[PDB]
């Protein structure tokens, strides 16, 4: 077992045995990134092989060369955590060498000089989390992974929709990493037809002619030969027996004095046997069968000199009789066949305008490039640039190994350019599926499917940038002059810096890592998207790649994907889904040899999977594990049916490998339809954290897994004793047996405190060991919002009852009693983040200063001199967070306003009232407060306060590591000199520092000893700067925008309860909205007189059919069934043996369920804990399919004396009389989304408006009206409200004039329009009529 | 078809709104059209009293006294 | 455009300052009323005199 | 127009001006200057490709805008705006008076009248809230009004419940589909920021509970109050303007309600007893000497309008139930007995309010529907009808009909392995007994729940309709149907794979069972396909209704 283990356990049911635990949830995201930096000594993806692509650089045959030598990255300018609050981006500089080399003119080449500048500094580059997230701006972020078509050639066949004819359609397509693509297509005549990228369509065989290959040469690549001999007189043939095969004789076949086959009669097997083994190398055939023929090469008279026909074209009894007088014997004619052998290349030449090489290359440019007079090299220089070209093009590694696969090659690496022999081949290739050989492949297949991640795409970003680049350098280079400049001069900074910070900074792919919530971060982190550059869009692809694939097996889930705009574009990752070698998706098998089925695990990709019989994780072997039924049900080629005994070369590895961590995070998922698990496994990862982080009564197994490895805890790094917790920072001293041998050394984890989050929800980590206690090698030190000793709380549990209660229930909505909102269980702590902008205009400068026109002393009081809010003063919506004032000269009074102010001796303020208000409605407490000054202005005072305080804070925090980490040092040399050199009272006598002076005998210890000092210095030193530099960051302004003096930060601690019209619901996708709060005294109670929680609405269940969610009240109900019964014996103080037999006895439960429990542990200081834990309910587990049974719950529930039916007698807690019949009561965990009421409450009567067109818009996030669309419209037009549709769209919106003369007579007690003219409408007449459009308004 | 039936209305304002805008304005312009509101769509455009409902009282006293005395 | 790349291009997101909200041209009306109000129980003189 | 930080921020069109000006001004002085002919040519193509890019870009070269990629939205693009089409009269606009929230349910509502949040009301009426306070002198000028509604000081709550009185608003929600999309009520003051919708209407808003959030709008003018209050007044809309039948039919919980209370057991409490009138027969229930469902031969006075616009009277011994003899209480007037003696489904409890309209009116048919909610809701609760695990009972039999269809798959398994029968005869062969088993599964669950209580009176058995849970709600109306308790109870269907072709392994488990890892990857794709389905032919409805209000 483990440690934290022995504070809970959660009873596992179900039978099969894992056969390999879960891996890090984090792996691809971490991974990729840890591939795309690093030093990778070859041309492996990674910043390396980015520089090797487009380096070295020369200048135009200037002979001036820039190569590159290696590059680094320095430290990062701040850590995660400061960069967190300054709000910079977290990231390392990139240095790198580079060589500029002038070559002597007139080689042999050899350079007169090279200077080798030291590295040059282009951009600072994002940095990955330990969590796999990167910080932007004081956020931390997330690059979802992207799945797109691998590069390679792609054989589709698009039937049916083409042309209503129904002969179909083959094409081919040649898709690189990089570059154009290379597309041919037939057509309804069978011609041969290719386009670059989507452009002009032409012959195919144009594309040979520009490789420099004549008509006789392409002939002689699609066609094989048909050999003629005029020997003798009148025309032979060769004749190969297979030929015949699907035609009928066109005249007397015979030949050896044996006719074969007479006329009439088509040639069968038969015929084909015969001819064969007779051996008939020549046949003589009649003048007119060539009627039809076409000839191979061309010909010519030896004599005359003459073209006699050119290549491809039919022969005549004429022309047959032309060149046969002319000598000619042999004749080379095509062998064709309108079914077996196509002749399509043959009437694609036909179609061909072009000649020779030059011909076609222009066509080509004047097809890429259409307008422009066609010039020799540039027709050249296009073509070569296309396909051929190093620079411009690349399939990458993926690509030319799907490419040579799926043409049957043998090499799996090659070039990233396309070879003669390459694209003839796919042409072939093509042919040969039109022939009817060979079949086509689908996108969908998610063999056809790549994932890329974070590391790739910033490749590709950086590799842009180093284009972009490039340009410049060979600009400059042209001309450069010799010594004088140097690769500085010429490398910019902001070409990589904008370009990196360009997709970190603003992509459909990069965005806020979504963190209400450990499941909500580690599900994110786990994505995929066919979104984004490379891929489809919402409006583009159809249902069909949105659609779940057979492929999609234990590599995407199936249910947790989102509904909406995109569905099935997105999907997630599977739980032990991994990212190929060459970045198609694997999932683990059961290799499984003769006739038992191996435990030996195994990665097959989509394509490895195909011909391999798997079997199913549900099924039934026992001992040596061999299959107990002669049938088991198998899923082999895209299908699955029932398979033979020892059919099987594989098995399921578990229960949950199809689904997503999300997924298997829901109880009884297999009771639950996949709809509403879809609605359920989408709404948990919205669950917000709650005060109290309570725990899953219901589990699954992956609670711990998930919290553990996202970065919501804080696991320990090492096993040992915990010197000190604080609910601050935790001390843990290190074993021996892992510690390393110098610097001793204690692991001390700071842990995080109250702070903001993405989702301005609260983080905030609390301890969960006690002073001194044992430790195990990655264990959970410290918990996370909404984690519970190392299992994932993403809500609390609670007691639910399924009746209707007098319609306050009557839709999904939910109606719950006092008892949640008194206890604060359902609680949720939020953190906004408000900001101060002090600007600088031309009328002058603004001001923070406390002094502000027109205040209270009550709004005075809580700031302070400088105008900025206590820390912990607490404040409501309307009160001064942070006082603001700008220069506005020149009141502008009227008479009316003269008159008052010369009589009430007001002088008006030059100074408008700018301040930071706290938004209207919400109240919370000040806890934080940053103020960033602009590097040259003066620091205020308030600035140096808190500076000041930063410093002596940061003082102590330093000093007391510094104390912790030498107390702990200085011990462990005092423990090596009692080994060899003892005295024990006699050391610790003298002073500590005195203890280095000593020696000891000759022995390795006196090394370790110059190894603890050794390390002691340098532990002293790190002091030093740890101390000056975190104190000169704190003294340094930190970068502004322009115009900006200052900026006050000011962090708000809200806390809200719950109330109606917040939204919550269980993880089986079942919605409901708080309805009503009911007082405690008019909720059904029981028997026993404990009032229930929370009552649901029983009709929501049989029509969404989710039955899980009834299981999930059942086994829960039972389940605190077992921690009222230890709740007893605890009270009751028993004793360590009645407690242990009752613990041993739920741990078991009837018979063969994987448990492994107790009696190891200590019979009281360990046990008597864990019954502790354990009476606030028995935590169970739920594995997805492998989940538990009705008669075992049914079982647990006696065990808990309570009723099979899980249904027990309620009474109305207003007449208190009886309900008929009985109700189903228990325990369902539930969540609460951050849907809450008081965000989404809106309302507005009169705010500010639009400058373009007059209309509604909240300036102050005070909300714009609500949008009146053209339904909304029709439905009063439907109803024939004429006056309620003009003013919605003339008075309370658009007419400028309408919306106040309105409001006058609203005051005036007057209800009534003007209606007028909307702008909308004017504006546009306006613009009609400043075309050459005139558009007036007549009559009267 | 319905669709190619909601394609004829006497008023261009109506038109310009569901149709391609760019063309029917043209083709109005040239033809020197003279939309006179009395219909639904029209009237929201220019923001006033649906010729329907409690309004249809108003724009029918108005059409009669239109093209009259 | 800004977000969600539909019609909402940044210029519809430009609010008016210039024009001057409702809820003060109602208290401008009103002092209108005041200041009549208050020079109406002044003398002749008086109020033809601040008037002027 | 300006801008923070200094910056400025500028139309397309002054950018497209400004080439054309430019051009125009370098042509006058390129006639000046006398230039050659194919400058001034040139100068002159120019100026009309500027001029183009003006007035409609992209018939031309398609400019793009300074230091921008993008092109210039040209004139012609700011007529026809974007969005498919619309000129900002159609798609949208925004408008003032007006709010939005997530909606509550408000039980104790009448159908005439929501709950509005006391925060939004306050935000809402706040131009008339200043109207009446300083009407009535309680301010002394308009700007102490606002700041009194500012401070929120103590009268102006009661000031805004003068104002809140006979002054409907508009409630609406997302898909707004026919006019009763939105609909006017009478607010009602309520703490929190929720907004209380009558259940009764939930049904014509197409608005679940779960989260949907309702707009609100403010009747300006008399005129929109008038128009509101007797035409978009949610009282004044109880028929489907599409049918004759009512849309203000009890919905779920209620007809739950009605159900238990109209529904009859064999031998029970007060069972063959006689009572005068209903008012006592309330009395023998609520007092628990008397099942709420039990025959008792008891009087009652019906009434039928029959005489010319005139109420007869009458009176009988009737045969009918506590239950249906204590709901009699709420029927009105002219409807005779015989509506409550029946079982009282969700229709039949429609087809009670439709002839109490086309009888008694308007008014009647209001108040009758608001009683017929609240009883309905009372009694649901009452009844403590609730769903197990055990409550949904699967056939006995089940098992032994999956093993004999199970042995016709192996059946013509033989005969196509000795070649008996072709691949796609054999195929059609599976899958035809398969689906029938799967009919006989059905048929056998659906009658295992149905009738199967079997009791007593006064004898051994008698059996009845059951009181199962779930078939009560099945068979009221009040949701699920035997189609989806098929599914429950019952294995569930076949599925067919992406293509289209129907598998002949069905799925042989239920919701109640276990679904292995086969079936449910298998039940996947036509969820997904499901999903989408209704999504998409959301659009495409949407598209048809625009087609055809453009048509009419
Ligand atoms: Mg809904």
């Amino acid at each position: 077992y483990s440690y934290t283990e022995k504070k809970r356990i959660r009873k596992d049911f179900g039978k099969r045995p894992q056969v390999l635990d879960v891996p890090y949830l984090l792996s691809i995201q971490l991974d990729s990134f840890q591939k795309f930096i690093e030093q990778d000594p070859e041309g492996q993806y990674g910043l390396e092989a980015a520089f090797r692509s487009v380096f070295p650089i020369q200048s135009y045959s200037g002979n001036s060369e820039l190569q590159y030598v290696s590059y680094r990255l320095g430290e990062p300018v701040f850590d995660v955590q400061e960069c967190q609050i300054r709000g910079v981006t977290y990231s390392a500089p990139l240095r790198v060498k580079l060589r500029l080399v002038i070559y002597e003119r007139e080689a042999p080449e050899g350079t007169v000089k090279d200077i080798k500048e030291q590295e040059v500094y282009m951009g600072e580059i994002p940095l990955m989390t330990d969590n796999g997230t990167f910080v932007i701006n004081g956020t931390e972020r997330v690059i979802v992974s992207q799945l797109h078509r691998s590069p390679g050639v792609f054989f589709d066949s698009d039937k049916g929709k083409t042309h209503s004819s129904g002969k179909v359609l083959y094409n081919a397509r040649i898709i690189p990493y990089r570059g154009s693509w290379l597309d041919f297509e037939f057509d309804p005549k069978d011609n041969l037809f290719v386009r670059i990228d989507r452009r002009r369509k032409l012959p195919a065989t144009i594309i040979l002619r520009a490789l420099n290959y004549t008509t006789e040469q392409i002939l002689d690549l699609f066609f094989e030969k048909v050999i003629f001999e005029i020997r003798d007189n009148k025309l032979q043939m060769e004749l190969v027996p297979e030929r015949l095969r699907g035609e009928t004789a066109s005249f007397d076949i015979e030949a050896n004095g044996k006719v074969y086959v007479e006329k009439g009669r088509r040639i069968t097997a038969r015929h084909i046997r015969q001819l064969e083994k007779d051996d008939v190398k020549l046949i003589e055939v009649p003048v007119e069968y060539i009627a039809g023929k076409v000839v191979a090469k061309d010909y010519i008279d030896e004599s005359t000199g003459e073209l006699i026909c050119a290549a491809n074209m039919e022969l005549s009894l004429d022309l047959l009789a032309k060149l046969s007088q002319s000598g000619h014997k042999r004749i080379e004619t095509l062998f064709t066949n309108d079914l077996d052998h196509g002749p399509y290349i043959s009437e694609t030449l036909r179609v061909d305008p072009t000649n020779d090489r030059l011909s076609a290359l222009v066509e080509i440019y004047r097809m890429m490039r259409p307008g422009e007079p066609p010039t020799r090299e540039a027709a050249e220089s296009l073509f070569e640039n296309l396909f051929f070209s190093e620079d411009r093009y690349d399939l990458s590694a993926v690509g030319r190994m799907k490419f040579n696969r799926s043409l049957l090659r043998e090499e799996i690496e090659g070039s990233g350019i396309l070879s003669k022999d390459d694209i003839i081949d796919v042409m072939k290739k093509l042919i040969d599926i039109r022939n009817g050989k060979g079949e086509v492949d689908d996108i969908d297949h998610l063999g056809n499917r790549r994932i890329r991640s974070v590391g790739e795409m910033a490749e590709n970003q950086f590799r842009v940038g180093l284009v972009r680049v490039e340009r410049a350098v060979k600009e400059r280079l042209s001309l450069g002059d010799l010594d004088t400049l140097m690769p500085q001069d010429m490398i910019n900074a902001k070409p990589i810096s904008a370009a990196v910070k360009e997709f970190f900074g603003s992509s459909q792919l990069s965005q806020f890592m979504d963190q209400n919530n450990p499941l909500s971060e580690i599900t994110h982190k786990r994505r995929i998207s066919a979104l984004g550059p490379g891929g489809l869009t919402r409006e583009r692809a159809g249902f069909e790649v949105r659609d779940v694939h057979p492929t999609h097996y234990g590599r995407v889930c199936p249910i947790e994907t989102p509904e909406g705009p995109n569905i099935g574009l997105i999907n997630s990752l599977s739980v032990y889904a991994q990212t190929n070698e060459y970045g198609f998706l694997e999932t683990p098998y059961r290799k499984v040899t003769d006739g038992v089925v191996t435990d030996e695990i195994h990665y097959l990709s989509a394509i490895e999977e195909g011909n391999y019989v798997i079997a199913q994780a549900n099924s039934n072997l026992d001992e040596e594990g061999h299959f107990v039924e002669d049938l088991v049900t198998c899923r082999s080629k895209g299908e699955s049916s029932l398979f033979s005994r020892d059919q099987v070369d594989y098995m399921d590895v578990s229960t949950q490998q199809v689904v997503s961590v999300g997924a298997s995070l829901i109880p009884f998922l297999e009771h639950d339809d996949a709809n509403r698990a879809l609605m359920g496994a989408n709404m948990q990862r919205q669950a917000v954290p709650t005060l109290r982080a309570d725990k899953p009564l219901v589990g699954t197994g992956m609670e711990r897994a998930v919290a553990v490895d996202s970065g919501v805890t804080a696991v320990a790094k090492r096993g040992g004793v915990v010197q000190y917790v604080d609910a601050s920072r935790i001390v843990i001293k290190v074993n021996e047996d892992e510690m390393y041998p110098g610097e001793a050394g204690i692991d001390i984890y700071n842990l995080t405190k109250y702070t903001r989050s993405n989702q301005n929800t609260c983080i905030n980590q609390m301890p969960c060991v006690s002073l001194g206690e044992p430790v195990e090698r990655g264990d959970v030190l410290a918990d996370g919002p909404s984690t519970d000793l190392g299992e994932l709380a993403l809500g609390q549990n609670m007691r639910v009852a399924f009746m209707p209660w007098n319609g306050y229930n009557f839709e999904d909505s939910i109606l719950v009693s006092e008892r949640v909102v008194q206890e604060d269980r359902f609680t949720t702590i939020h953190i906004q983040e408000l900001a101060c902008v002090s600007r600088d205009t031309k009328l002058g400068p603004e001001e923070i200063t406390a002094d502000i026109p027109n205040v209270g002393e009550a709004a005075l009081s809580k700031l302070d001199e400088s105008g900025i809010v206590y820390i912990g003063a607490e404040v409501t919506g309307g009160d001064i967070l942070v006082g603001k004032v700008t220069p506005k000269g020149e009141t502008q009074l009227t008479p009316e306003e003269k008159l008052l102010r010369a009589i009430f001796g007001e002088k008006a303020s030059d100074v408008k009232d700018s301040s930071l208000r706290v938004p209207n409605g919400v109240s919370g407490t000040v806890i934080d407060v940053q103020v960033f000054t602009r590097d040259g202005v003066e620091k205020d005072k308030r600035a140096l306060e808190i500076e000041e305080m930063q410093l002596k804070q940061a003082k102590k925090d330093l000093s007391e590591e510094l104390q912790i980490l030498e107390a702990g040092l200085f011990s462990r040399i005092r423990a090596v000199l009692v080994a060899g050199g003892v005295e024990a009272e006699k050391l610790d006598k003298l002073p500590r520092d005195r203890w280095l002076e000593l020696g000891l005998t000759d022995e390795e210890k006196q090394n370790q000893l110059e190894q603890l000092a050794e390390q002691y210095d340098e532990l002293k030193h790190e002091f030093e700067k740890k101390l000056e530099a975190k104190r000169r960051k704190i003294t340094q302004g930190d970068d502004l925008a322009p115009g900006v003096l200052k900026i006050v930060k000011v962090y708000l601690a809200v806390k809200r309860r719950i109330q109606p019209g917040d939204k919550m619901a269980g993880r089986h996708g079942n919605k409901g909205v708080i309805s009503k709060i009911n007082p405690i005294e008019d909720m059904p109670y029981d028997e026993n007189g404990t009032p229930v929680d929370i009552v649901l609405n029983p009709l929501g269940v049989p029509s969404r059919m989710n039955i899980g969610q009834i299981l999930e009240t059942h086994l829960g109900m039972a389940a605190k069934g077992i921690g009222d019964k230890i709740n007893a014996m605890l009270k009751q103080q028993q004793e360590v043996a009645k407690l242990r037999e009752f613990i041993q006895r739920a741990y078991d439960l009837g018979a063969d369920v994987r448990q492994k429990v107790d009696l190891s542990t200590f019979s009281d200081e360990e046990v008597m804990r864990l019954a502790e834990n354990l009476r606030k309910g028995m935590p169970i587990a739920t594995p997805v399919f492998d989940g538990a049974k009705e008669a075992e719950i049914k079982e647990l529930l006696k065990l808990g004396d309570l009723p099979t039916s899980g249904q027990i007698r309620l009474y109305d807690g207003r007449t208190g009389e009886q309900f008929e019949r009985p109700v189903t009561v228990g325990y369902m965990y539930m969540l609460k989304l951050n849907h809450l009421v008081d965000d989404k409450m809106h309302a507005r009567s009169t705010g500010s408006y639009s400058l373009v067109t007059q209309q509604p818009l909240g300036g102050k996030a005070q909300f714009g009206g609500q949008r009146f669309g053209e339904m909304e419209v029709w439905a009063l037009e439907a109803y024939g409200a004429a006056y309620t549709l003009q003013e919605m769209l003339t008075v309370k919106s658009d007419d400028v004039n309408g919306r106040t003369k309105m409001y006058k007579n609203i005051v005036d007690g007057n209800h009534q329009m003007e209606p007028g003219m909307p702008e909308s409408f004017n504006v546009l007449l306006k613009e009609i009529r400043s075309l050459g459009i005139n558009i007036e308004l007549e009559d009267e | 078809g319905i669709t190619k039936a909601s394609l004829a209305t006497e008023s261009f304002i109506s038109a310009a709104s569901f149709q391609e805008t760019t063309r029917v304005l043209t083709e109005a312009a040239v033809a020197g059209k003279r939309d006179e509101l009395r219909g639904l769509k029209e009237n929201v455009i220019v923001g006033r009293l649906i010729p329907a409902g409690t309004g249809y009282a108003y724009h029918q006293d108005r059409m009669r006294r239109r093209a009259a005395g | 455009p800004i977000g969600d790349d539909e019609d909402s291009h940044l210029g519809d997101f430009i609010e008016d300052t210039t024009l001057e909200l409702p809820l003060d041209s109602a208290t401008t009306e009103s002092l209108r009323a005041a200041t009549h109000d208050v020079l109406a129980g002044l003398t002749a003189r008086e109020a033809k005199v601040l008037r002027m | 127009v300006p801008l923070d930080g200094g910056r400025f921020a500028t139309s397309d069109l002054n950018d497209l001006y400004r080439r054309v000006i430019n051009r125009n001004n370098r042509l006058k002085r390129l006639l000046d200057l006398a230039a050659p002919d194919i400058i001034v040519r040139n100068e002159k193509r120019m100026l009309q490709e500027a001029v183009d890019a003006l007035l409609d870009n992209g018939r031309r070269g398609r400019a793009i805008t300074g230091s921008n990629k993008r092109p210039l939205k040209s004139l012609a693009d700011m007529i026809k705006g974007k969005q498919g089409r619309f000129r900002q009269n159609l798609l949208g606009k925004r408008v003032d008076y007006s709010g939005r929230s997530v909606i509550t349910v408000g039980p104790y509502l009448r159908l005439h009248q929501c709950g509005l949040p006391k925060k939004m009301a306050l935000e809402l009426f706040k131009p008339f809230i200043y109207g009446k306070l300083e009407l009535r002198g309680l301010a002394t000028t308009i700007k102490a009004a606002k700041k009194m509604v500012e401070r929120e000081e103590a009268v102006v709550w009661d000031i805004l419940d003068e104002v809140i009185r006979e002054h409907p608003v508009l409630l609406n929600r997302a898909p707004t589909l026919h006019r009763l999309g939105i609909q006017a009520f009478e607010p009602v003051l309520i703490e929190g920021k929720a907004i209380q919708l009558h259940p009764l209407v939930c049904a014509a808003y197409n608005a679940d509970f779960d989260g949907d959030q309702m707009a609100v709008h403010v009747p300006l003018t008399l005129e929109a109050q008038l128009e509101a209050r007797a035409l978009m007044m949610s009282t004044n809309n109880i028929l489907s303007p599409a049918n004759g039948e009512p849309i203000i039919v009890p919905s779920q919980d209620v007809v739950l309600g009605l159900y238990y209370m109209t529904r009859d057991c064999v031998n029970a409490k007060g069972e063959g007893m006689v009572l005068t009138g209903p008012k006592e027969a309330e009395r023998l229930y609520r007092s628990g000497l008397a099942s709420l469902h039990a025959r008792v031969k008891v009087r009652i006075t019906e009434y039928e309008k029959d005489a010319n616009g005139e109420l007869v009277a009458k009176t009988s011994l009737k045969d009918t139930t506590v239950g249906r003899a204590i709901l009699w209480m709420i029927v009105p007037k002219g409807l005779p007995y015989s509506i409550v003696n029946q079982a009282l489904g969700k229709k039949a409890i429609s087809k009670m309010l439709n002839t109490c309209y086309r009888i008694l009116g308007l008014k009647p048919t209001v108040i009758f529907a608001d009683q017929i909610m609240y009883t309905g809701f009372a009694y649901a609760a009452r009844s403590g009808a609730s769903v197990g695990i055990d409550d949904m009972v699967i056939p006995e039999k089940k098992h032994e009909i999956i093993s004999e269809a199970e042995a016709e798959v192996a059946e013509i398994q033989e005969q196509f392995q000795s070649g008996l029968v072709t691949a796609g005869e054999r195929y059609n062969k599976v899958i035809d007994i398969w689906a029938a088993a799967n009919d006989r599964v059905s048929k056998a669950m659906m009658d295992n729940l149905q009738t199967e209580t079997v009791i007593n009176r006064d004898g051994q058995e008698e059996k009845q309709v059951s009181f199962n849970s779930i078939y009560m709600m099945a068979d009221s109306g009040a949701r699920g149907s035997a189609a989806q308790i098929r599914q429950l109870a019952g294995m569930r269907g076949l599925m067919a794979k992406p293509d289209g072709s129907i598998i002949e392994t069905p799925i042989t488990a239920n919701f109640r069972e276990g679904l292995n890892v086969l079936q449910y990857f298998i039940s996947t794709h036509g969820a997904r396909k499901g999903l989408a389905d209704t999504a998409l032919k959301t659009a495409n409805s949407g598209y048809l209704t625009r087609r055809l209000v453009d048509v009419a």
